[PDB]
């Protein structure tokens, strides 16, 4: 029965784990918002081959995923879960946590995202040949940007994105439910102190994160059927294990 | 899940 002190300590613990694994400093992301790819540079990206652009994006996503893996390893309660469940939670949740974290790198004012040193629009990614998915991802980042999460709120929310007791294949669901509930108390407690409980009703609906993840897997399938050798030769093995069917 | 397993060690 998590006491008030234990809940307060859980808040601090979650925020600490996030701060140590957040990948890019927010201050750096925000100061870079003025650095936007030129028309010429956008053209260059649009002229890249499908394979090269996927390969680059696959590498960048894997880098982000590695930070989320570390976040999980440092998240209190997570390493205490059975190994099977650790894997189930990360395989389903890693991409979902990156998608949420990404809103930090998204500028709602001009609909650009930080990518390879500058900010660019969704048309930057045209060579991928998955523009509906990219458009849906930008839309998602835009919806989250309207909540204006603090770093601590991202920490606590992404903890719950990961520690999701409804994932299929959990062998010890009760232990996940219990950690999930304690994380919810931590989240609610922090929001109550900051008068931000209103955001709970405005969080991404049921199935949204699942849809973006499923589409990513589907679009990878389409690419991999068209370019099988590239995926085998050049894609990060972790990316293949998480997403290749 | 060879890779994820390895990442979770230590
Ligand atoms: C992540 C979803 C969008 N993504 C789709 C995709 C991925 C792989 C294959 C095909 C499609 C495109 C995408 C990938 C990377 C980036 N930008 C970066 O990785 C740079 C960056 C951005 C944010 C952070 S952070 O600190 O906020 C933690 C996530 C760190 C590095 C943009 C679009
Ligand atoms: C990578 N490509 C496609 C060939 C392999 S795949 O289609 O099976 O993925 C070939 C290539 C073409 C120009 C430059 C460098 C490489």
């Amino acid at each position: 029965y998590a006491s008030l002190t234990e809940i307060e300590h859980l808040v601090q613990s979650v925020c600490k784990s996030y701060r140590e694994t957040c990948q890019l400093r927010l201050e750096d992301l925000l100061r870079q918002r003025s650095n936007i790819f030129s028309r010429e540079e956008v053209t260059g990206y649009q002229r890249k081959s499908m394979w090269e652009m996927w390969e680059r994006c696959a590498h960048h996503l894997t880098e982000a995923i590695q930070y989320v893996v570390e976040f999980a390893k440092r998240l209190s309660g997570f390493m205490e879960l059975c190994q099977n469940d650790q894997i189930v939670l990360l395989k389903a949740g890693a991409m979902e946590v990156v998608l949420v974290r990404m809103c930090r790198a998204y500028n709602a004012d001009n609909r650009t995202v930080f990518f390879e040193g500058k900010y660019g629009g969704m048309e930057l990614f045209r060579a991928l040949g998955c523009s509906e998915l990219i458009s849906s991802i930008f839309d998602f980042s835009h919806s989250l940007s309207a909540l204006h999460f603090s770093e601590d709120e991202i920490a606590l929310y992404t903890a719950l994105v990961l520690i999701n007791a409804h994932r299929p294949g959990l062998q010890e669901k009760r232990k996940v439910e219990q950690l999930q509930y304690n994380l919810e108390l931590a989240f609610h407690h922090h929001l109550c102190k900051t008068h931000r409980q209103s955001i709970l009703a405005k969080l991404p609906p049921k199935g949204k994160l699942r849809s973006l993840c499923s589409q990513h897997v589907e679009r990878l399938q389409i690419f991999q059927h068209l370019h099988p050798i590239v995926v085998q030769a050049a894609f990060p093995p972790l990316y293949k294990e998480l997403f290749s069917t | 899940h060879k890779i994820l397993h390895r990442l979770l060690q230590d």
